């Protein structure tokens, strides 16, 4: 069909170029070989954080904090608290 | 009436034994959730980027 085999290969050569072969892209001007595998690959890097969220930066987490050895200040100071409010019950 | 007040101290001991006990012992034991609070957003941050 003439109606169709040309049309045919008209959709094959005008893409050969831009998919198929590597003659960079005929059907418009600005080149997408340097386009989108090159500037558009850090197009999601561009939206979202660069350098601080593609590169998962993972914090060791603090060492979780106590009663820093206090094993009589504290208990003292509990005890005497405890009897101040024992008064008033 | 002070018979029946100290009525109530008799087995205060006993329970506030293991209140004090496992009260601690909860409040410390949350250091494997806090190990696992960096892993889980390690992981959320990798499903979100590659999401993304």
């Amino acid at each position: 069909q003439d109606l169709y085999l040309r049309e045919l290969k008209d959709t094959k050569l005008a893409p050969s170029t831009l998919q198929d072969a590597e003659g960079n892209v005929k059907p418009w001007n600005p080149p997408q070989k340097p386009n989108l595998p090159e500037l558009e690959l850090q197009g999601p890097e561009a939206l979202k954080a660069y350098t601080e969220q593609n590169v998962e930066t993972a914090h060791v987490a603090k060492e979780s904090e106590e009663g820093e050895s206090e094993p009589i200040e504290e208990d003292w100071l509990v005890l005497d608290d405890a009897e101040e409010t024992k008064e008033s019950h | 009436d002070r018979i029946d007040s100290v009525s109530q101290l008799q087995n205060v001991a006993e329970t506030t034994k293991v209140l004090f006990d496992v009260s601690k012992e909860t409040v410390e034991l949350e250091s494997e959730a806090f190990e696992l609070k960096q892993k889980v957003e390690l992981a959320h941050e990798a499903k979100a980027v590659l999401d993304s």
